[PDB]
């Protein structure tokens, strides 16, 4: 709005003031413009009743600071398109298709899209180009296979499965059930990652952040002695190395020791017995020593690995009984039955 | 229990009946009255007398219902 | 048999320790702040130096100002291309950055102010020029609070920490200095620091943490570095609510270990403020007496130190602790009686330099301390 | 036994299995044979290196030497991608950071436009002890010869609109001898304006730290009642002597055999502390309104003849000292 | 959301009363919007009266005086 | 309905390599020590001379050209979990720095080729397959499924990325995992 | 081919032999 | 081309940084037609409909405390202004040969009421 008033040369006169008041009453962290001092209703429960020298040496530095350069290396040294990627099933930016309501994270086409080197016009999904592929040509869908099956002499099994896959949208990949239902361990996370007994139920925000002050899940700022005593039995958890139960007494609450239970076993352990400084309560089930590994590794004097094999259901388990007693090399992987 | 909560009170008690009586408060918030006001408006400030027998009057205050929880805190902490 | 339980002595200077101080303020780093919302304030940085000023702390001392560092000199350790995206981002041209956004991980919990670039070469350039100083012998103890930024690594930031400058610092030392100690007082792990130098001899990185659920969980006993790093990385985990009885009793003999068997030329101090009480993200019971003793006790050694802070979210208590500390490197006890600065309102009820401790559970026991102090004396051994 | 755990990790486990069994773990700790590397942590992977191989261009030979690029650590791996836990704070502790952030809010925004002020003012009084024969073409560099290039950018930018913030700089930067006194007086008058509203804002803040700050550093305190309520019952009090009394019936088959003939000890060093809970008791006989008279009555000497007969006070000296 | 807090099962329990066999899904919410506006209406009246009492409590008092206002009197309650 | 008999050996690599990919946050080394082709290849190369056939032989032929074809064309399409479609975008534009068209024969490992196995009777029953050719494909996947347990200790072995270079898995960087799983 | 992860059904006395068939074993071909 | 960001997040790993007999339907439904009408205590729990007026009498005034008998008079007032809007919408339905109420029979049911 005419900030420089030059004159008939372009030589500066006077420049005008832009509007102050635009933002003058910005609401700052206070809830209240800076301009204005507090409010008479936050004033009541602030201050403790409402009715209705300058010696600075702060202002010596600039003079006795020396600049300091002495370095080594100074100088030089329509419809809305879903939310949820179509290929992944996850939240993102999305790239979003025009004639069709589904979104492709940018990683997730093929070829993948930069997200700055955009399409400059308009975009269409596979399928989406697809259609209008099929809708612009005169034959029919079933001519084209039969066109393509016969073009492609070379390999004629594979044919069908050639043609109908530039028609199907890129996704990500997924283990289909019968490789996963044959494990009863493993399971399937929100986002469809990996899962399974070596992982614990993910803590509800009603457990971390909706709770009491004294009472935390980390366990750590209160004296708790109701997690020494087992709640279906009643008994003290005595803890596996020391043989005790440190309960405390609440007249000394330093006497008392912080106690867990083992996730797979329920061996209870004392924080300091086991050299532990968390309570492992999100994440993976915290293992106690006494349980054996499924994962080691062995010098050879390279290396060898061994890792104990996946549960399995009991229709596709087969558990068998050695006849060699003495010697038999099994893969580590054994049941121990009763001996009689 | 009533004997260890008063007996942690009174084994510290000479050291915080120092501390509180050789409170040397900073000249600049005396100045400028930036220090509480209401604190000593209600006498609870332990200063000129015993650290512990101050404790005991203020429960025995309590237990009688003349002096708030609220405030009792406030003056121990 | 290692722990011993032993009450926190008064502090008390060495006057036969005098060392030649050197302070690094940049008058400009207080007025960058990353956020709104935000915890950490560089704020906090020029209410710690107004106390110096105040105190008059600076008769004893030499201020200087670092000379900003540029492009190049921060990928003495970054990459190129985390340093050209800190140097070009803007909160204007975030949409600029989406993908940097996310590789970098700059944009949430390290928000995009537009001051970052300046920020972080003012940090650079004092832990830079410190570490200079102190090589060519012109200050025995360099103290820079600008900087400090020990969670930020070769190509992300990350815990509110941008460029690492104390990796540059211990670099710069490195040219000079064969064997250079790292001490990390802040409540959270140095990740970055003890990364960068975890397959290094030359460099002994040593941690006072919290290490449960807490930020940013790397810090385990057992991380005690790889290849020629090989017991070279001392990680000491601990509880919520330490006092500072406690922390010395763990400190001191730690880093007395560390003196007598690693033999380092220099030292480098992180005195994060967040192992304070009463911090906002940090969960220690350490008053400023504890925090000091750390920076007093490693004053005793003799070796020419750079004293560097790092975290601290409660501004008040992160000056007043500095400030204390600051007067430890001189030789001098400030008395508990604040003089007048321009920010004396921050420091209410009763305007002192103390910070209390809470009352709350010293839950680190003997018997824990105890073993985690025997596993770090026994992996020390191979530090002769 | 199948040649797959090293002996190592064998004592180690039957260590955590048969630690405190001293005797058991030496049999097996000889009877095996064990005589007293690669121990890389539980937070550290590996990079190849194809992704070490990325351009640091101010490293030296002693950078690329000393500087760890193959192992990497993150948060998120040590997190298991699951997250973390922030420490809980009291509301008292969070109305002070509050106080804190509004504390922190004004006086960043002061601050810098006082640092602006004093760059502009120095521009000011050069700019007025010369004529304007050469006022016109006089220009002022990016910084205003200041040590920092943005900060008087964030001052502009706040202090007059959006969109007009920009084109200000550009003047200023371009034509600084129109725009440099009104914008320094604009800014004076916002200082001023914000340094009033600070004050009046700090006796506010300063009245609620008053109120806050010594709830606020009580951790313990603050949840002392309902804890006190909760653990001084019957059911905890011998949860506490039964445990103690598990714990030594556990340790007496391993080892003391002179086990000991109580759990509970009480130390009584002070006898004037025994006539002030008297004295609270008599305090609340006096004061409470549930209990009958004689009851009150009886009450008072059974808890003086108790303390006369269990400990060794006299009842005069407890009439005497009460 | 407060709004929310009017319950679907009670929304039922009202047409239920109200002599209703089958309750259309989309009702429940609209039976909302025509709540609010209705107690926003006394209320409203309500405070009126309120504020012309200086008080600056309500009571139930002014409420079935609001209800007089708007027509539809409440035995039961004062007045 | 069409079923596939993988062996549960295989099927426990497949499961370990999920694990890998989206918990242990691991992508595979490419190009790999042994690729894909180098496997249909050596499959085709052993059980070529187990019998002597020339119609079985050309249906052989067929079988593995054809599934070298369809690897090709539907491993960017849906062969590779969302962490690893950043290698595959900087695998396209190293290959397309070069001027070479990028093949996932020669640079992909034989665990995708595994992965295609595992997804193949999906994409059986998704097309419009007589039943005869849907049963010897079936057949001939079997064939090479239970050829795979001959050698899966050479094609699968198991080995930690922070102890060997010459492991099938790497570690990734936080930097991969941010713009992988970040945008 | 569920033969493959067939688990092995071992008994306590038959680890115990091998344990010290094993550690014997190892001491003599040392020793 | 069109783009959406969803993830609303600058930056990922947010969390680890550091900031049987059944009986046929509607024979119950009549029974507790039966039953509510039988009976006279109030339906709509009380808190919630005691907050219902705190959010929403804000807005005629602040710090406007309620005689308990106030939100109980707010309540009983609602519940017969509701039954009574039921009991006519019931009718709008049982009108074009239906038994289910549906939002439309309350609009027009409001409208010759006139309450509109
Ligand atoms: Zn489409
Ligand atoms: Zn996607
Ligand atoms: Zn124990
Ligand atoms: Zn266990
Ligand atoms: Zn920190």
């Amino acid at each position: 709005k005419e900030l420089l008033e030059k004159d008939s040369k372009g030589n500066i006169i006077k420049l005008n003031e832009p509007s102050t008041i635009s933002e003058d009453s910005k609401v700052s962290v206070t809830g209240l413009p800076l301009n204005k001092g507090p409010s008479e209703k936050i004033k009541r429960e602030s201050l403790w009743n409402y009715r209705k020298r300058n010696d600075l040496k702060t202002f010596l530095t600039e003079n006795m600071t020396e600049e300091s350069n002495i370095r080594s290396t100074i100088g030089w040294n329509d419809f809305e398109n879903e939310d949820f990627c179509s290929a992944c099933n996850q939240s993102g930016s999305f790239l979003c298709c025009d004639t069709c309501p589904k979104s492709f994270h940018f990683l997730c086409l093929d070829p993948p899209i930069d997200p700055n080197n955009l399409p400059k016009g308009d975009w269409h999904c596979n399928e989406c180009k697809f259609k209008i592929f099929i809708n612009n040509s005169m034959a029919t869908l079933k001519k084209i296979e039969s066109n393509f099956i016969k073009q492609n002499n070379n390999v004629k099994i594979f044919a069908k499965l050639l043609f109908n896959i530039d028609s199907h949208n890129p996704k990500q990949f997924q283990l289909p059930n019968y490789i996963k239902e044959t494990f009863p361990a493993v399971k399937t996370g929100s986002r469809g990652q990996y899962s399974d007994e070596n992982d614990k139920i993910p803590l509800t925000d009603r457990q971390l952040f909706n709770t009491s002050y004294g009472q935390s899940i980390t366990k750590l700022d209160s004296y708790n002695p109701d997690t020494h005593i087992d709640s279906n039995s009643g008994k003290f958890l005595i803890c596996y190395k020391c043989n005790q139960t440190r309960l405390g007494s609440w007249s000394h609450p330093e006497n008392s020791r912080l106690i867990m239970t083992c996730d797979y076993c329920q061996t209870p352990w004392h924080l300091d017995c086991v050299p532990r400084a968390s309570f492992k309560n999100l994440g993976s089930k915290w293992k106690c020593p006494l349980h054996s590994p499924t994962k080691v590794y062995k010098k050879i004097h390279n290396y060898k690995v061994w890792k104990k094999q996946r549960l399995i259901n009991k229709k596709n388990q087969l558990y068998y009984e050695p006849l060699q007693k003495i010697g038999y090399q099994n893969n580590g992987n054994i049941q121990i039955i009763p001996t009689t | 229990t009533i004997y260890e909560r008063l007996l942690e009170i009174k084994q510290m008690n000479e050291r915080v009946t120092k501390e509180i009586n050789t409170r040397s408060t900073v000249t600049f918030a005396k100045d400028l009255d930036l220090l509480s006001s209401q604190l000593s408006e209600m006498g609870l400030d332990f200063v000129g007398e015993d650290a512990y027998k101050q404790v005991l009057r203020l429960s025995r205050r309590l237990i009688n219902g003349d002096l708030e929880h609220q405030w009792f805190e406030e003056s121990l902490r | 048999m290692v722990y011993e339980a032993t009450p926190f002595d008064p502090i008390t200077v060495k006057p036969s320790d005098k060392r030649r101080v050197a302070y690094f303020y940049d008058a400009d780093v207080g007025n960058y702040a990353y956020g709104a919302g935000h915890p950490m304030k560089p704020h906090r940085i020029r209410m710690a130096h107004s106390l110096i000023m105040n105190y008059g702390l600076y008769k004893k001392m030499e201020i200087y100002r670092a000379k900003p560092a540029t492009k190049q000199e921060m990928c003495q350790f970054h990459t190129d291309e985390y340093i050209d995206f800190l140097s070009r981002v803007t909160p204007d041209n975030l949409e600029m950055f989406k993908r940097e956004s996310v590789k970098f991980n700059v944009g949430d919990d390290c928000p995009v102010f537009d001051g970052l670039y300046e920020y972080c070469s003012i940090s650079g350039g004092g832990s830079m020029e410190g570490a200079a100083r102190l090589n060519r012998g012109k200050c025995d103890v360099a103290v820079n609070y600008a900087g400090g930024l020990h969670h930020a690594k070769k190509s992300e930031a990350s815990g509110f920490c941008y460029l690492n400058d104390i990796v540059l610092g211990i670099i710069e030392l490195l040219r000079y200095h064969p064997r250079v100690l790292y001490i990390d007082i802040d409540v959270h792990h140095g990740d970055g620091v003890e990364e960068a130098f975890y397959t290094t001899d030359r460099v002994m990185t040593c941690s006072f943490h919290k290490y449960g659920e807490f930020f940013p969980g790397t810090g385990e006993l057992r991380d005690i570095g790889v290849g020629a790093g090989k017991n070279y990385a001392v990680n000491v985990p601990l509880r919520d609510g330490i006092d500072d009885a406690t922390y010395r009793s763990v400190f001191e003999p730690v880093i007395k270990k560390i003196m007598e068997w690693y033999q380092p030329s220099a030292v480098v101090l992180q005195c994060g403020g967040d192992s304070l009480s009463g911090d906002r993200l940090g969960c220690f019971n350490l008053s400023m007496e504890g925090h000091a003793n750390c920076v007093n006790y490693v004053k005793s050694f003799g070796i020419p130190m750079m004293v560097v802070g790092g975290g601290g979210y409660t501004m008040r208590n992160v000056a007043r602790t500095w400030c204390f500390e600051t007067g430890l490197l001189n030789n001098v006890v400030l008395d508990k009686d604040l003089p007048y600065n321009e920010y004396y309102e921050y420091y209410g009820p009763d305007y002192k330099l103390s910070v209390r401790p809470s009352n709350m559970f010293n839950v680190n026991t003997p018997e824990y301390l105890d073993k985690v102090m025997t596993n770090i004396f026994a992996n020390l051994e191979n530090t002769k | 036994s199948q040649d797959i755990l090293d002996l190592d990790d064998l004592v180690e486990k039957v260590d955590f299995y048969l630690g405190s069994n001293k005797e058991l773990f030496t049999w097996f700790k000889n009877f095996v044979g064990y005589q007293e590397c690669e121990a890389f942590g539980p937070s550290y992977k590996r990079l190849p290196k194809s992704d070490t191989f990325m351009p640091c261009s101010g490293r030296d030979d002693m950078c690329w030497e000393v500087l760890n690029d193959e192992w990497v650590g993150h948060p998120v791996w040590a997190s298991e991608d699951s997250g973390f836990i922030a420490h809980r704070k009291n509301q008292y502790e969070e109305t002070l950071f509050k106080i804190e952030e509004e504390r922190h809010e004004y006086d960043f925004y002061i601050e810098s436009n006082l640092r602006t002020i004093q760059c502009l003012e120095t521009i000011v009084n050069k700019i007025e002890n010369m004529t304007e024969n050469e006022k016109a073409n006089f220009k002022l560099p990016p910084g205003l010869g200041h040590t920092s290039m943005t900060i008087y950018k964030k001052v502009i930018r706040k202090v007059y609109d959006k969109e007009r913030g920009f084109e200000i700089i550009d003047a200023l930067h371009e034509h600084p001898a129109v725009t440099a006194p009104v914008v320094l007086k604009r800014l004076k008058q916002k200082d001023e304006e914000w340094r009033r509203a600070q004050r009046e804002w700090n006796k506010v803040w300063r009245e609620l730290e008053q109120k806050v700050f010594f709830k606020s550093l009580d951790h313990l305190g603050l949840t002392f009642k309902q804890a006190d309520k909760k653990l001084l019952t019957t059911k905890q009090l011998i949860s506490e002597i039964s445990s103690i009394k598990v714990d030594q019936t556990n340790k007496k088959i391993h080892w003391l055999t002179p086990k000991p003939k109580s759990q509970l000890d009480f130390d009584f060093p002070d006898k004037n502390i025994f006539y002030d809970i008297l004295c609270l008791a008599d305090t609340f006989i006096t004061h409470t309104t549930a209990y009958s008279n004689p009851d009150k009555e009886r009450l008072k000497d059974l808890l003086k003849y108790f303390i006369s007969l269990f400990f060794s006070i006299s009842f005069e000296k407890i009439e005497e000292s009460l | 959301d407060n709004i929310q807090g009017i319950t679907k099962p009670a929304i039922r329990r009202l047409a239920r009363r109200g002599g209703v066999k089958r309750i259309s899904g989309l009702i429940y919410e609209e039976t909302r919007g025509v709540l609010k506006v209705f107690l926003e209406n006394v209320i409203r009246d309500a405070v009126t009266y309120t504020e012309h009492a200086k008080r600056k409590t309500v009571t139930a008092m002014d409420v079935v005086y609001a209800l007089k206002r708007q027509g539809r009197t409440l035995y039961g309650f004062g007045g | 309905k069409i079923s596939l008999q993988i062996p549960i050996k295989l099927k426990s690599v497949l499961v370990d390599d999920w694990e890998y990919v989206t918990k242990d946050k691991k992508i595979c080394r490419l190009p790999a020590d042994v690729t894909v082709e180098m496997v249909l290849n050596k499959y085709e190369h052993e059980v070529s001379q187990e019998l002597e056939s020339p119609g079985s032989q050309s249906q052989l032929s067929e079988y593995c050209a054809g599934l070298k074809l369809y690897f090709d064309k539907c491993l960017g399409n849906m062969l590779l979990y969302r962490l690893e479609r950043l290698q595959y975008d900087e695998l396209l534009k190293k290959s397309s720095k070069d001027q070479k068209p990028l093949v996932p024969i020669r640079i992909y490992g034989a665990i995708h080729l595994l992965r295609l196995i595992s997804v193949l009777p999906e994409l059986i029953s998704s097309t419009t397959m007589d039943l005869q050719s849907c049963q010897l494909l079936i057949k001939q996947t079997e064939d090479f499924l239970v050829w795979l347990l001959m050698h899966v200790d050479e094609y699968f072995n198991d080995k930690d990325p922070n102890r060997s270079d010459d492991a099938l898995y790497v570690n990734t960087s936080s930097q991969y995992e941010g713009v992988a799983l970040g945008m | 081919f569920n033969q493959d992860f067939k688990i092995t059904q071992i008994d306590e006395n038959s680890i115990k032999y091998d344990f010290f068939d094993k550690i014997y074993k190892s001491k003599m071909v040392q020793k | 081309a069109r783009t959406k960001q969803t993830a609303r997040k600058s930056t990922g790993g947010k969390a680890p940084r550091k900031q049987p007999h059944r009986y046929r339907p509607g024979t119950v439904a009549l029974r507790e037609i039966r039953r509510y009408q039988k009976s006279t205590e109030l339906l709509i729990r009380k808190l919630p409909f005691q907050r219902l007026v705190r959010e929403i009498a804000q807005d005629f005034k602040t710090d406007l405390r309620f005689q308990s008998s106030a939100v109980m008079a707010l309540q009983e007032a609602s519940e017969a202004y509701l039954v009574a809007l039921f009991e006519d919408t019931n009718l709008a339905a049982i009108h074009a040969k239906r038994v289910t109420i549906m939002p439309k029979d309350i609009q027009l049911a409001r409208r010759i009421r006139g309450e509109r």
